[PDB]
């Protein structure tokens, strides 16, 4: 191309393509006008456009034969060795492997999105009134377990034999003489109440029976 | 309906009490999806219904377009907003006040965010709307989705996202209804007190922003 | 009666465990608080160390380590589940609801130096300890026996009921729980 | 030479820095270099390939077109986007160069560094203010009589035939949900940002925050 400034555009292109090299890796930098320019280049540069379309290869998992002649392939080394100094560590297929994976390593789809909003979705239910906790415990599948526990207190190890009467005795003074049963009644009026609505918050509903025998503690 | 009994250690009889079936299926619709889906589908439903009435409404967005007709663009607006006043309310079904409306042409009258301007002079309120703009932002709506009566999704779309805005101006509305210029203007710098000040609005009925996250990355609120 | 004497004196003793080590919560139940990640712990691991030496005196100090999760969405939640432990590999790892605790602890309740008591807030205390209570009887169970029988009791609670261990008895005379009663009306 | 593919990539692209870019993820820097292949080999669209390869720091003698190469330029873009229905202004085009030129200008890597900003280069030498928007101001309102009022098709109309309308609805179940939203509402009024086009006054994350806190209420008030 007119345009391109080609002798210019080809050393760039070459200085860029050395990273390639174990000894240049572009001093860890780039600008993408860099690489694009390399392509044009070749393209405009048929002893190596060829290579360059095979190069294709690079990012396509599909693009065509690898085999070519000997001579074919002196054709390509060649036009590398004419395109580099080729002072020494002579041209060779184990450079155009090399070549290939860094290009694999280079073009590996670097973002360059800007903005998009993100949205939730946050209702458990779904149609099942009949769901029993027992597969709504295979839906939860201890996933939860994927998540880091974090660490107890850390005290060690006791038992708090705290035998009193400077405070105790005190509390004792306070006997409250209320109907304790009352109270434990509201407990449990409270605690079924708690298993009643996270039944209906999930869905599920259960046989009272398995409650009252979950109740069902004390004989003799 | 449902009773319940409990004992103790001692002999001494029991405590008893009922409890009430009803609040226990009404909680688990609350939370039925499907339920909430239905509500905003028949909220979207009903308006596209008064749409049909609405001289059965033409189609959207050329009509929008094209300068044709100021008459039913400011219909348009008419009907759409005494809908919404009508859904946070129908206890108050209507507002009296007549006025005429201005289309604006040019990007020289841009408010960044707020396309439809509410103002009043002399008694006279009164409302304005830059169309281009509008007409830009109803345009081109891909909705990809990837991830008999011509009724298709498409225009529907667009059909729904006008109510979006058209609520975010009925707020500012309200807002200077209650309390006038003053707080109107000192409001529609920021929309940040709306909240602060609504806090008293336990209105029966919720607003559509029921997916209830509309977030992006955290970089750049920076100090 | 002497039954009632041995119930608040039992009462006194949850209190003076209440007493406890650090107690630092300005608050009575840091649970009113997301921020909070000791205390909880603290709170569980003594009262769960207060019950079992209840059960029997036999023990010289509770087993030290042991690891947790907050939980505190409808995904974590467990309906009739407040409270769970593990001692996997012999590790204790356990985790509890913050909102579906609170959110019942905290609800309307019937009404028919100072240093002066309040009974419904005190029964806040019993009402926990009923829960841990639930929660143990499964503990105790998986203690020496397997998974399958486990597992399966999580759901048949009846399992584990109308069958001893010992005895009837088996010293559960010498638990609280065993002095309530209780059915589900017609 | 897949010219076939390498437009579809194009057009992709097109949209995605232009507008309405549902898409995600339609970055892809061999994508791009194919889309530049492509303008070479647009021999007609020449004229764009070399505006679009001058994106770089310097630019001045920028192309200076006749209106008359700019009107055929505009066909070629409308030609290649094969959606016509609107002629965008140039500048929105130059914006994506003053993108491209932001693509050009980086060594950026591995790291996800998401673009994450609307660009400032819509510029005209001037400077804009939230309380300055009160003198952009309603002189002109003031200076314009609104256009009419009516009474026809007057006042309060009211809902048609319930079952009528579950008629309609049923056609409205297929359709998938709040992916509608996701489309139209998150990029069309995130792009409003466009009103910045004036001046560029900055935009302000901090109302846009709003959302999150006055939506709450309805679930934290029942």
């Amino acid at each position: 191309e007119e345009l391109i400034n080609m002798r210019r555009y080809r050393n760039a292109a070459r200085k860029l393509i050395h990273h390639y090299s174990l000894n240049s890796t572009s001093s860890t930098e780039y600008k993408i006008s860099d690489v694009v320019m390399t392509m044009i280049f070749l393209l405009r540069s048929e002893k190596y456009h060829s290579l360059f379309k095979l190069l294709e290869t690079t990012f396509d998992d599909y693009t065509c034969r690898p085999q070519m002649t000997q001579v074919q392939t002196d054709t390509l080394l060649d036009a590398v060795r004419s395109l580099l100094e080729m002072p020494s560590t002579t041209i060779d297929l184990t450079t155009v492997d090399i070549m290939r994976s860094s290009f694999a390593r280079c073009f590996n789809s670097p973002i360059m999105r800007y903005a998009k909003i993100v949205l939730l979705q946050n209702v458990a239910l779904q149609r099942d009134k009949r769901t029993t906790l027992e597969e709504l415990l295979i839906e939860r599948g201890e996933k939860i377990q994927m998540l880091q526990p974090q660490q107890y207190i850390n005290s060690g190890t006791e038992i708090p034999f705290c035998d009193d009467a400077e405070f105790l005795n005190r509390l004792l003074k306070h006997i409250d003489p209320y109907p304790l049963s009352r109270m434990y009644y509201n407990a449990a009026n409270t605690m079924f109440y708690t298993t009643m609505e996270n039944y209906a918050v999930s869905n599920c509903k259960f046989n009272i029976e398995d409650y009252n025998n979950i109740f069902k503690v004390m004989e003799n | 309906k449902v009773r319940t009994v409990t004992e103790i250690v001692n002999s001494d009889e029991k405590i008893q009490k009922t409890y009430e079936l009803a609040e226990f299926d009404l909680k688990n619709l609350s939370s039925l999806e499907s339920y909430e889906t239905l509500k905003i589908k028949l909220a979207l439903s009903k308006y596209m219904a008064m749409l049909s009435t609405l001289e059965m409404t033409q189609p959207l967005l050329e009509i929008f377009r094209n300068k044709a007709d100021t008459r039913q663009i400011a219909a348009v607006v008419f009907s759409t907003l005494a809908f919404i006043h009508n859904r946070f309310h129908p206890l108050v079904t209507n507002f009296t006040n007549k006025m005429e409306f201005v289309v604006t042409e040019t990007n020289d009258t841009s408010i960044p965010g707020e396309p439809i301007l509410f103002t009043e002079n002399e008694g006279v309120l009164l409302c304005s709307v830059d169309r281009p703009s509008i007409v830009k932002m109803l345009s081109r709506e891909f909705d990809t989705e990837a991830l008999d009566f011509s009724i298709t999704e498409v225009e529907a779309t667009q059909y729904l996202t006008l109510l979006l805005t058209v609520e975010h101006a009925y707020l500012h509305y309200y807002i200077f209804k209650n309390y006038g210029v003053f707080e109107y203007c000192k409001s529609l710098t920021d929309h940040s007190l709306f909240t602060n000040k609504l806090r008293s609005t336990m209105s029966t009925k919720t607003s559509n922003l029921l997916l209830s996250k509309f977030k992006f990355t955290i970089e750049d609120f920076d100090k």
